[PDB]
Parts: C-alpha cells; structure tokens; sequence
C-alpha cells in the first residue's frame, strides 16, 4: 500500500484552521496588509463552554468590555448577558411600596434564571446551550423593554402593568 | 470545511460562506485547490441554512419585540404570532439532526460529504414548501382569521412532511380562536 | 512549505487542474500497458501524432463515477455536450490501451443518462397537479435509497480490494432496477388537460404490474402505492363527505375512463349522488389494513366490499328515509 491520500473537504479543525490561516493569507496579500486580526487559532469549544457558563452568572473573564469566525457565533449568546446584568444594576436597589413588590418579584425571575445555569449542564456542547436558551434569551431580553433598564411608580405603574 | 459548515448551518455565516440577500448563502469557489465534486453538493447545501435565517428572523421580528404601542394583521397580531409560535418548535427537528451530526464528527472526522446531504434531503422538500406560505401572507396583507384557511388550502398536498409539519402550527392558531370563543359566547 | 506542504502531500490534486502529474509504478508491461502501448506505435512510426492524456490514477475513476451513479452533476471526467452524458477522452491511468477506458466508462455513462434525466424531471418539481406530485415522489422515494447504498460503499474505500468491474456487479441488483423507471417515465411524458395527463400515466403503472405478474413486480407495485394515493384520498371524500371537490378537473367523473375502479364505477357515483341528496335531510383506514394480509386483480376484488357495503347502507338509509316522511307508497 502507498495511502490513497483523502480529500480535504472530509478533514477539518485541523485542516480549517490551516485553511483559514491560508484565506487571510491571500486576504491579507490582496490588500497589502492593512487588516490584522489577533488570534486566528482560540478559542476552542469547551474553554468557550466554561466562559460561557461563567457569562450566564454575571461575570466575565474580560473577553468583553461594556477559530475566530466563532464570535459570529458569540454575538447572539453575548448579548443576552449584556441585559441580563442590566436587570440586575435595576434590581440593586433595595420607590413606592407596590413598586418593591414588583422588583422582588423581578429578583424571583432572577432567582430561577440563575438556578438554571449549574444544575442543567454537566458540561455540554455548545450549539446545545445557545439552541437551549435560544427560546428563553429572547423571552429574557422581552423584559428588559418591559423593565425600566423614567419608569412608572405607583398608580402609573398599577394600571400600565395591568 | 466539517466544523465550518456546522457554523454555517447553525446560522451564523462563516468567513468561506459570503453572506447575501441576492445569493444567500455561496462558497467563494476560487480556491487554487478546488475540486469540481465539491461544488454541487455546497450548492445543494446552502440553500437550507439561507431559509433557516429567514424563518428565525421572521419569528424574532415579529414575536416578543412590542409592549401594545393602524395595525395589520399580516404584520402583527395575534394569529401571526401564533404562527410564529407553531413556526419555531416545528423547525426543532432541523435543530436536532444538527446537533446528531457533530456527535458522527467527534467518533470520526472522515466522513463523506453524500452522507450529510442524505441527511438534511428531508428537510429539502419541506423548508421550499413553507417559504411560500409565509410570502404569500406577507404580500397579500392577509388579515387574521383568513391566515387559517391560508395554511389550511396549502395542506391539501400529498407530501407527508408538508401536512404533518403545517397541522402543528394550524392547531396553534386554532388555540387562539378558541381562546377568544371561550369569552365571547 | 507549511500549507502549501500539506495540501501538495495529503490531497490528490494534480489531475483535475492543469498540470502533468507524476506517479510511480512498478513498472513491466502488465500494468505498465499504457506506456508498451504507446513505444510499440512510436516503433512502428506514426508519424508523430503528439497524444497529449494528462494522467489519472485508477482509485480516483472509480469514487468520480459513484459520483455519477448517485445523481450528482459537476465532475471533472464525463463530459457533457447536449444534455447527454459521455466520457471525457482527454485521459489515461497507467494502462486500458484509452479503449478499454473509453468503452467501459461508456458503459457507465449510459446509467449515468438515466439517473440524470430522472433527477432533471424531480428537478422541475422542485424549483399544482396533485398526482404527478405523487409520481415523483414514488421516484424520490426510490432514490434517497439508493444513494444511502452507493455512499456506504463510498466509505469502504476509505478504509479489501476494488476495482471497476466490482461495483458494477456490486450494483447489479439496482442498476438492473434502474432501467425500468427510465421506461415507465418516458411513456409518461411521450403522451393539455390535467386529468387526461393524470389518467393515461395512472392506467400505465396498473398495466405494467399485470405484465410481469420475482424482483422487479415488488419495485414496480412500491412505485403504484404511493402513485395511487391521492385518488384513493378523492374516493374516500366522495363517500364520506357526499360531495366530489377537484382542483379543476382533479378525476374523471364531471358532477376517458380508468381501469383501475371501471368494474365498480358504476358503485361509485351512484354512491356520491345518493349522498348529498341524503345530506338535504375511514375507507383508506381499511385499505391500508388490507395491505397488511392474480395480484392487483384478486386482491383489488378484496377492496371493493369495503365500499360496496358502505354504499348499500348509505342507499338504503336514503330509501327508509324516503319511505317515511314524502312517502312515495
């Protein structure tokens, strides 16, 4: 035997990576290196999936600041942290006595979200997690044109959330 | 190519797949290592990742985006966002089969191209079948009951992913005229 | 170097691009035939004739015709001139004389015409009639089969010996399959109206499983079932329902003549008729369980108790309720 010697197109994160690095070579060669982009190679899948599981607590390993096609991925999973910790700077106050019962019930909505993240995911892939909260980060981020982050107190907040 | 098209299937247009509104998804096709087997099977390929970011941008746009601000019931409304509703849990199945291929990749990356097209042939039929109903409900300004009768005409066809994809989202629909028939009488 | 290094090691690519490919052999005619060939007509004077046969290696041929057999178009060798798929004479391997080569990817190509017409015709559903709807799904449904053989077989290349003649053999028992549907379907276009078009295609498929009434019968009748599937739908909801609807002229009663239903047709309009001047005052759920227990004769006769039973109580119905209350006696 001397290996019949497969096609590209059945190979790949070994060979994409390589053949991304050759794209932005004739990128970069067809513009005159004008471009320059950090970090072709990382981040991978599962140090992405314990960041991500680190962004759904409300923190982050400055990655933000308020492969590598993946972040074309990122955008969509980032910006539901970006208003998740936007109702959180809203409930961080301890108003009107009808208006602390609505915020309570908000930290109660909180409550559950962060009860979710560390007790459904014994560390799986990552188009799971994004597809998983694709139908609830939607309905998260519904509440933050709902929330205030002036906003109604009182009776102008009683008969606009009846 | 493997995890790419994953990526690109998933939504998120890659750096090879060139996102346009008049090619939809396309492969760049000038690498000075290209094959001509590869091309058709892309081809084939791209189409369905171009309609799934139309349908989802359509459920995102239309759905949970208004607190109650005249209106259309071809545009907003309750029926609409009812079809929406059935919309997004009928394409769960194209999620699903996503996610069973990178499970195949993990146990072995060398597998044929064919393979993947064999597998996403059953959605080929039903995504050009749905694209349809949706233009044809944003064209003609259809106003909420007569969507019903919309969907419902266009399940009198004979291929079985088509009726049994479109029951769904005609039950949802249904749903919310009975909720308003519960009040009413 | 470092990408140009593994892409020059680890793919193919020499001869679908312009470029004279290199590759090492063991020389010493019996498979260095090609070369033997071509000394023993340089020794005996041409004059020069220049043949310019880039070169390909033989494991290669075989994957590239799969390709073709599966329904896919785009390939480097087989070359097309009219809608018609023919071999590209542009090549060589290391021997097949390039008539050997010539004749037998003739062969192949010959397959290769009628897998592309057909998927040219499910092409053009693809991008409204309602039963040649049904026709090209019935070939779809053959088809996505078929291919699922052809690309397991792929995958044992990647990892025992093949050769050509191999897989031809290998794919005896469809490519056998195959030549039937290339028949069936151009009678069906050979030949302005819809149901004149629907009923000349529906009486094929229930002549031709009389014909042959082993193998090929089973092919043929998985082909009718799912052709026969939207009369059967019409059929029940005349019955049922009591009214005949078509998509302007979907059967070929008006509320020439089919032999499917003919020796109960008459048991049929009677049975709409009676219906719907019944409703001024299921039947595929029983043909299917038929299926489960002189083939598509007999067993047709087995269908028809189940709406002529169905039909003498709805008549009946109508007569007790005509004798009382507009009593004609």
């Amino acid at each position: 035997g001397h290996r019949e010697e497969p096609y590209l197109t059945e190979a790949g994160r070994d060979a994409f990576d390589k053949f991304c690095r050759l794209h932005q070579g004739e990128l970069q060669l067809l513009a005159g290196g004008v471009l320059q982009a950090p970090q072709p190679v990382l981040v991978k899948e599962c140090e992405l999936v314990k960041d991500v599981l680190n962004v759904l607590i409300g923190v982050v390993s400055a990655t933000f600041s308020l492969p590598e096609s993946i972040s074309s991925l990122l955008s969509e999973v980032a910006e539901y942290g970006t208003c998740y910790t936007r109702l959180s700077h809203f409930s961080l106050q301890p108003k009107g006595l009808v208006f602390q019962a609505f915020t309570s019930g908000l930290r109660r909505y909180l409550q559950y979200y962060r009860a979710c993240v560390l007790s459904t995911p014994p560390t799986l892939s990552l188009l799971t997690i994004g597809f998983l909260f694709k139908k609830l980060g939607r309905q998260l981020r519904y509440l933050a044109e709902l929330c205030g982050v002036a906003f109604p107190t009182g009776v102008k907040l009683l008969s606009y959330l009846y | 190519m493997i995890h790419e098209l994953l990526l690109a299937l998933s939504g998120y247009p890659g750096s090879i797949f060139t996102w346009n509104k008049r090619s939809g998804l396309q492969v760049s096709q000038d690498f000075p290592f290209l094959h001509p087997s590869e091309t058709s099977v892309l081809n084939r390929l791209c189409r369905l990742g171009t309609d799934y970011i139309r349908f989802t941008e359509f459920i995102e746009q239309y759905t949970g985006h208004v607190q109650q601000q005249q209106g259309q019931g071809g545009l907003h409304g309750i029926y609409l966002r009812a079809f929406c509703t059935g919309l997004d849990s009928v394409l769960q199945p194209y999620r699903q089969a996503l996610l069973d291929l990178e499970q195949e990749f993990l146990g072995d990356p060398h597998l044929s191209i064919s393979h993947v097209n064999y597998f996403l042939d059953q959605f080929q039929l039903l995504f050009p079948s749905v694209m349809v109903v949706v233009e044809q409900i944003k064209s003609q300004k259809i106003h909420g009951c007569q969507i019903l009768e919309t969907v419902y005409k266009h399940s009198c066809g004979g291929l079985p992913p088509v009726r049994s994809a479109l029951e769904k989202i005609l039950a949802v629909c249904h749903g919310v005229m009975y909720k308003q028939l519960s009040a009413w009488m | 170097p470092d990408d140009r290094s593994w892409l020059e090691h680890h793919v193919v690519h020499q001869y679908w691009t312009a470029r004279p490919s290199q590759f090492p052999h063991s020389l010493h005619l019996h498979s260095n035939l090609a070369a033997v060939w071509d000394q023993h007509l340089y020794s005996s004077d041409p004059l020069y004739v220049p043949d310019d046969r880039v070169l390909v290696t033989e494991t290669q041929v075989i994957r590239e015709t799969l390709w073709l057999l599966s329904g896919v178009k785009k390939l480097f060798i087989f070359q097309l001139i009219d809608g018609k798929v023919t071999v590209r004479n542009n090549i060589i391997v290391t021997h097949l004389t390039h008539s050997c080569l010539r004749s037998v990817l003739e062969q192949i190509a010959a397959y290769g015409q009628v897998v592309f017409r057909l998927q040219e015709f499910i092409d053009e559903v693809m991008g409204p009639f309602r039963t040649y709807q049904a026709f090209m799904w019935a070939l779809y449904k053959y088809f996505i089969s078929f291919k699922e053989e052809l690309a397991e077989i792929e995958k044992c290349i990647i990892n025992t010996t093949i050769t050509l003649a191999i897989v031809v053999d290998k794919l005896a028992p469809r490519l056998s399959q195959l030549k039937v549907l290339h028949k069936v379907f151009s009678t069906g276009v050979a030949e302005t109206r819809n149901v004149v078009r629907a009923s000349h295609l529906l009486n094929t498929l229930y002549k031709a499983i009389l014909e042959y009434d082993e193998q090929t019968v089973s092919l043929l009748f998985s082909l009718w079932v799912e052709t026969v599937r939207p009369y059967l739908q019409t059929v029940d909801e005349w019955i049922v329902h009591g009214h005949l609807w078509d998509g302007a002229r979907e059967f070929i009663i008006q509320r020439t003549m089919v032999s499917f239903l003919k020796p109960v047709l008459k048991q049929i309009i009677m049975a709409g008729k009676s219906m719907q001047l019944l409703k001024n005052l299921e039947l595929d759920d029983v043909h299917d369980p038929l299926l489960a227990i002189t083939f598509e004769l007999t067993l047709r006769s087995c269908l028809y108790p189940h709406i002529d039973k169905q039909y003498l109580d709805c008549c009946g119905n109508l007569m007790q309720t005509l004798k009382k209350d507009y009593r004609l006696v």
